């Protein structure tokens, strides 16, 4: 079934390989070339978690967790039942959101649109990437990964932070959590002031775009504008999972100490190391 | 008993309701969903039609009731390539010329957009007082070029937004003396030119005219706007 | 190459906009700011004109009350010496009442008694600043959405300073000011409940706070690509949908098989946001007065 103006859209062209081969929609999606793709990579990768769940002996979707090799195995393969499924696995997701990037290329051509969307998706499969790939090949072996299971995930991630004491004190780590809350604050803001603008008091009138500036401006004493707000929140978004990457990716290969540590360098600056009184005096 | 339990449960009882009253939202447009011809589908979903909202417009401009009854208003100039659901729809002739696929317009109103005193939103920069270029290469006087390479135009003014103080569309004069918009988003300026990567200079005259010198229209907008962006898949061929 | 519509190629300028007037009280208005080009590249360019009334002030004076407390604190602990000012800027803090002094007013000002008086400065800022959110949209006549979903935020606050340690019986439970050692209270507070990452509460907190860069990112890189057919005038798209709502809606059914409308993505929106605090207050709420140890009570529940 289609939306009542989609037909007009729905025209031949826009794909990156195979011409017409794939150029076919089921049901509302897409499908593309890149659709076959990310079909095949997912379909064996949750075909593997599935064996995986019975090496595992338990079918509960809060238990299967599929660890990747111990560290023992460095960056070489494992047996599949001891680390080699999770390597097979990571293929396989990788495979299917790079599928799924270019699967989305292949709209935007045939929507004639920008290219924004995958290009900002392409951050967040590098935000993946740098866990399960770069920061583990720096480090010397897949066992730095995080496994796949809903919650032994969390088990990595504390056990990964206290490895460096309290990881507040990691500066990237600041800074990304900074963009993520700016981020959530803007998007409410932003949701916020155009449903009061569309959503006016009752019997009034919609608001225009100049009354959505004037209440910043009156609240604040700034407004960025309607295309501002949209530039904002793909910057804010986006850099919050950049300096996730860039907090992950120099743990444990530049600096691999407490984090609380690094802020000595400061303190330790010779104009003031050694002056009394203050907490560090 | 437990406190906490309760908490959780109620909030996923809420969190159910809340995202079948988000998805019910969103189907104000488009909906019902309808076959390759124009009728209803038989199969709609599980999540039904919200209760009609009434937006009053500005400007004595009336009211939107949504969800209404969904038409075109506008000939489709596409066919079936297929026997069966699912298969693209070929253009019956130009597709530049007939607006579909990634030239596709919309059929909005043939009225411009006012700002929130009711005047244009959109005026050309030589009529819209007190405004100018403030920062960045001015592109007035510009010859502009098409992904032929080959020089289409130049540019006679800049179609600035007066509530947002922005520039929307450069107004590029053809060989013939007439003019055309281009979306401010669709050309590049360099130091000795403007670039238009989707069209190539022969198209530029087909680039849907408007019908005011000084003022333009939500459809027209929407003419302009997609031609030129159908391009990127259109100006193909070429010779 | 293709221009990205990122940062503006040209910008234009005119008479400083001075804003819609509908019932706002124009008296109250400042004049213009300076305009910044720098700015400009990548949003409005125009710095005010700001409204300040009476509540406005008492906002402002307020919450200028709340940070020179806690500055002046940091003075005295600096020895007020400048240089140790700035070297152990990020260690100072300004801490509240001991255990012992339960919720009375009676400890000292360098025990409790100043981190008291900043607090009060601090909710006296915060809660007029509400207030200015939902006048300033009346003003206006617009809805009161802004001032709906600050409130979602102002209850994580709430929870945090004030509801929790009242319900604890002692203000010693409340968040230090100073930037370290909020953190450590941060930490501390998880590892005395059991380990957050077992309360539910903060796993939703999660999933909104990671859900809102989800989709803000989705929503401005969608905006961004149909901005070559108006997509940022949002409000004139809902009240008359344009090709580019439409090639929005259909990136999205195309690609995952459902899609918004362009008033709508806007309640995702809303909705997504002010869940990351309305769910985070109510599972900080729940440490300590009725779960004591997350761990524990999901051996139990769930
Ligand atoms: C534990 C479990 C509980 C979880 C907590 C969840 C909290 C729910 C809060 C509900 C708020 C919505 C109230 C409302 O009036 O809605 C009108 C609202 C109208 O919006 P509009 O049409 O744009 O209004 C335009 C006009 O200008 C007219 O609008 P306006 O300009 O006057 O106001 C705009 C609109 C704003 O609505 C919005 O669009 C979103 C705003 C976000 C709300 C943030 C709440 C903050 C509260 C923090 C305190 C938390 C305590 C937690 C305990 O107004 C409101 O929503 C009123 C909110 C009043 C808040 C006062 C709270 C005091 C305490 O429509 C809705 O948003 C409906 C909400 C959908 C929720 C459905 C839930 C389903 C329940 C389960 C049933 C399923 C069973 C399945 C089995
Ligand atoms: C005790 C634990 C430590 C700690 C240790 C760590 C560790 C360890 C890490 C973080 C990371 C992060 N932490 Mg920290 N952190 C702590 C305390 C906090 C606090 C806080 C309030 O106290 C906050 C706000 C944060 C915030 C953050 C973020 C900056 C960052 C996580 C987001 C991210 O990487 O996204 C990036 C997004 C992704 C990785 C998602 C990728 C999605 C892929 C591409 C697509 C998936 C598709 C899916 C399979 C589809 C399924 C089917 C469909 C749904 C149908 N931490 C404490 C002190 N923190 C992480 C980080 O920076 O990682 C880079 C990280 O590894
Ligand atoms: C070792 C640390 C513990 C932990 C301890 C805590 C604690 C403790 C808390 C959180 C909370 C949160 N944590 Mg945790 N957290 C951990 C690990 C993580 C990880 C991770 C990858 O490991 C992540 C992603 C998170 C993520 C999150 C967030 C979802 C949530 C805060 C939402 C928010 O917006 O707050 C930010 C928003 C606010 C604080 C609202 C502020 C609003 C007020 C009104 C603003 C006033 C402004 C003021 C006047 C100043 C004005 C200055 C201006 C310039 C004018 N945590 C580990 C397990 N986490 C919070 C929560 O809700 O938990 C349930 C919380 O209390
Ligand atoms: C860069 C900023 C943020 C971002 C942006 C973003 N994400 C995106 C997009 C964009 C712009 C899309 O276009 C795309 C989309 O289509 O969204 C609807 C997407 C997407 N973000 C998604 C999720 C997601 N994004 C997240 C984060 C973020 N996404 C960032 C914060 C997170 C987290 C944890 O924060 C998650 C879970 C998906 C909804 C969607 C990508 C869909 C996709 O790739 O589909 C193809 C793949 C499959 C259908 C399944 C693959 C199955 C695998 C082969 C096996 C499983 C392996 C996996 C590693 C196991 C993990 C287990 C866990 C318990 C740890
Ligand atoms: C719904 C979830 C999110 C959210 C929502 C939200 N926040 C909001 C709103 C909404 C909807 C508003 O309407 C309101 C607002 O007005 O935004 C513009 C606000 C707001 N959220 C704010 C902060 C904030 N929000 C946060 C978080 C969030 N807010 C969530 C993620 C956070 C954190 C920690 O994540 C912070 C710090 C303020 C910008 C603003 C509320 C302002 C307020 O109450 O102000 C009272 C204080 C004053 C009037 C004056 C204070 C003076 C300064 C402390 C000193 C400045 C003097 C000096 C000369 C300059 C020094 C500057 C340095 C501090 C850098
Ligand atoms: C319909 O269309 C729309 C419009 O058009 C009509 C609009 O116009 C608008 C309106 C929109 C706007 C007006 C824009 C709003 C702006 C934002 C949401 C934020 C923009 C912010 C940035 C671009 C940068 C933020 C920076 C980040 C994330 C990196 C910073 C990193 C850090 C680690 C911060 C660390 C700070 C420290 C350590 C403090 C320094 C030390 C001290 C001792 C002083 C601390 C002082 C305090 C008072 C403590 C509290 C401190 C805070 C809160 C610090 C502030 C934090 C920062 C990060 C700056 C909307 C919504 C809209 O929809
Ligand atoms: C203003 O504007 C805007 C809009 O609009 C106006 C919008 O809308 C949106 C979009 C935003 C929203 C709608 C808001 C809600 C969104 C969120 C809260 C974000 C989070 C979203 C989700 C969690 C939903 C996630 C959903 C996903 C990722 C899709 C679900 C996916 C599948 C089931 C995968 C299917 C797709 C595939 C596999 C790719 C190709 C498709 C195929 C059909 C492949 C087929 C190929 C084959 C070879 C099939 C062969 C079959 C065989 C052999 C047999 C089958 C066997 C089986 C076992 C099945 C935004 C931002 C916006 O700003
Ligand atoms: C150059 O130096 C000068 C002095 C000029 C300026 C420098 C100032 C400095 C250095 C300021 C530093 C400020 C800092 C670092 C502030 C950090 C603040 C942080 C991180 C705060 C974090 C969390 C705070 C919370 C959650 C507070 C909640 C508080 C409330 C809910 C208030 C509750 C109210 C109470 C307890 C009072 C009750 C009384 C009545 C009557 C209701
Ligand atoms: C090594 C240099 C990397 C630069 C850092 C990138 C930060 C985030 C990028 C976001 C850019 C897109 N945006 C949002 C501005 O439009
Ligand atoms: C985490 C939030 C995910 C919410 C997803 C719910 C959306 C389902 C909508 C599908 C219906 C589309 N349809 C068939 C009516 O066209
Ligand atoms: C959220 C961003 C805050 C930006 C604050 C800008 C305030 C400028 C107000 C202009 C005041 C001009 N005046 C009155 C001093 O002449
Ligand atoms: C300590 C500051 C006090 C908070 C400020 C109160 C303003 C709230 C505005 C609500 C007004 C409602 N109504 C219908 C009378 O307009
Ligand atoms: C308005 C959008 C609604 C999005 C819904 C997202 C649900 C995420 C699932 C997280 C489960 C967390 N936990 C521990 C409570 O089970
Ligand atoms: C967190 C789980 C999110 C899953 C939502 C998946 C999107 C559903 C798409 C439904 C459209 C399929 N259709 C048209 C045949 O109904
Ligand atoms: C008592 C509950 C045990 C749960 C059970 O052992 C798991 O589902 C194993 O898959
Ligand atoms: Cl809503
Ligand atoms: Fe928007
Ligand atoms: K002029
Ligand atoms: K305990």
């Amino acid at each position: 079934a289609l939306l009542s103006f989609e037909r007009k859209y729905r025209v031949p062209g826009g794909t990156l390989v195979g011409g017409n081969l794939f150029d076919f929609w089921v049901g509302p999606f897409y499908v593309g070339f890149f659709g076959v793709a990310t079909f095949f990579f997912a379909a064996l990768g949750i075909i593997l978690i599935a064996w995986s769940a019975v090496l595992q002996g338990t079918w509960n979707p809060q238990l299967i967790s599929v660890y990747p090799p111990a560290l023992e195995y460095g960056l070489g393969g494992a047996p599949l039942a001891k680390g080699g499924l999770w390597q097979i696995i990571t293929i396989c997701a990788t495979g299917a959101f790079v599928s799924w990037a270019l699967r989305e290329v292949e709209i935007c051509r045939k929507l004639g649109i920008g290219y924004h969307i995958p290009f900002a998706f392409a951050f967040a499969i590098l935000a993946y990437l740098t866990l399960v790939l770069f920061r583990p090949v720096m480090m010397g072996a897949w066992g730095y990964a995080f496994p796949y299971g809903i919650w032994t995930h969390l088990d990595w991630v504390s056990n990964t932070g206290y490895t460096y004491g309290n990881f507040h004190y990691n500066p990237a780590h600041m800074i990304a959590i900074s963009f993520f809350f700016t981020n959530a604050l803007a998007l409410a803001l932003h949701g916020a002031l155009v449903l009061s603008a569309a959503n006016p008091e009752k019997g009034k009138e919609m608001r225009t775009p100049d009354h959505e500036d004037t209440f910043f401006r009156d609240l604040v004493g700034y407004s960025i504008g309607t295309l501002g707000i949209h530039r904002l929140g793909l910057l804010l978004s986006l850099s919050a999972v950049f300096f996730s990457a860039l907090c992950m990716i120099i743990t444990g290969t530049i600096w691999f100490d407490q984090w609380v540590d690094w802020w000595q360098w400061w303190v330790k600056l010779p104009w003031w190391a050694n002056i009394p009184g203050g907490i560090n005096g | 008993f437990d406190l906490a339990s309760l908490a959780i449960y109620s909030f996923w009882i809420f969190l159910a309701g809340l995202i079948y009253y988000l998805q019910t939202e969103n189907m104000r447009e488009g909906y019902p969903l309808e076959n390759e011809d124009g009728t209803p589908a038989a199969n709609q979903g599980p999540f039904p039609l919200p209760k009609p909202k009434t937006f009053i417009l500005p400007h004595g401009r009336g009211t939107l009731t949504v969800p209404g009854p969904e038409s075109e208003d506008r000939p489709i100039a596409l066919a079936r390539t297929a026997v069966s659901e699912g298969f693209p729809h070929a253009p019956t002739g130009d597709p530049m010329k007939d607006g579909v696929g990634p030239a596709s317009w919309v059929a909005r109103r043939d009225l411009p957009e006012l700002d929130g005193h009711g005047h244009n939103k959109i005026k050309p920069m030589k009529a819209a007082a007190g405004f100018h270029v403030s920062a960045g290469k001015n592109p007035i006087g510009l010859p502009v070029r098409g992904c032929d390479l080959e020089i289409a135009g130049k540019v006679v003014d800049i179609w600035v937004d007066i509530p947002e103080q922005m520039a929307r569309f450069l107004e590029v004069e053809l060989k013939d003396g007439s003019t055309r918009l281009l979306p401010m988003q669709m050309v590049k300026v360099q130091s000795n030119r403007v670039h238009v990567n989707a069209l190539s200079s022969d198209l530029f005259a087909g680039i849907p005219t408007i019908k005011s010198p000084t003022e333009v229209t939500l459809l027209e907008e929407d003419k302009i706007c997609g031609y030129v962006a159908g391009g990127l898949m259109y100006a193909a061929p070429k010779r | 190459a293709e221009y990205q519509n990122i940062f503006s190629q040209v910008q234009v300028r005119g008479p400083a906009d001075l804003g819609m007037t509908e019932d706002v009280n124009l008296a109250n208005r400042s004049g213009v700011g300076p305009f910044s080009t720098l700015l400009g590249w990548f949003g409005n360019a125009q710095l005010g004109p700001i409204y300040l009334g009476s509540l406005g002030v008492l906002s402002l004076f307020s919450g200028l009350m709340w940070f020179f407390t806690i500055g002046i604190w940091f003075w005295y602990q600096a020895g007020w010496n400048p240089a140790v000012f700035l070297r152990d800027l990020f260690f100072f803090s300004l801490e509240p009442p001991a255990p012992e002094y339960g919720l009375s007013f009676a400890a000292p000002l360098k025990e409790g008694g100043l981190w008291l008086i900043a607090s009060f400065f601090m909710f006296v800022a915060v809660w007029s600043w509400w207030g200015r959110t939902y006048l300033r949209a009346q003003a206006l006549g617009m809805g009161k959405h802004t001032a709906w979903a600050f409130l979602s935020a102002i209850w994580l606050w709430m929870v945090l300073g004030f509801i929790r340690p009242i319900l604890m019986g002692s203000w010693s439970e409340a968040v230090p000011y100073g930037i370290f050692s909020h953190l450590d209270w941060t930490n501390n507070f998880s590892l005395v409940h059991g380990n957050l990452f077992y309360n539910p509460f903060h796993g939703l907190s999660i999933a909104f706070l990671y859900g809102s860069a989800l989709l803000f990112a989705m929503h401005g890189a969608t905006i961004l690509a149909v901005s070559r057919f108006g997509g940022e005038r949002e409000l004139e798209q809902i009240a008359d949908r344009g090709t580019a709502a439409e090639r929005a809606a259909l990136f999205w059914r195309w690609t995952m098989g459902f899609n918004a409308t362009m008033e709508g993505i806007h309640r995702w929106a809303i909705w997504m946001a002010v869940l990351v605090t309305l769910t985070g207050g109510i599972g900080i709420l729940l440490s300590g007065t009725v779960v004591d140890n997350w761990y524990v009570w999901g051996q139990n529940h769930g």
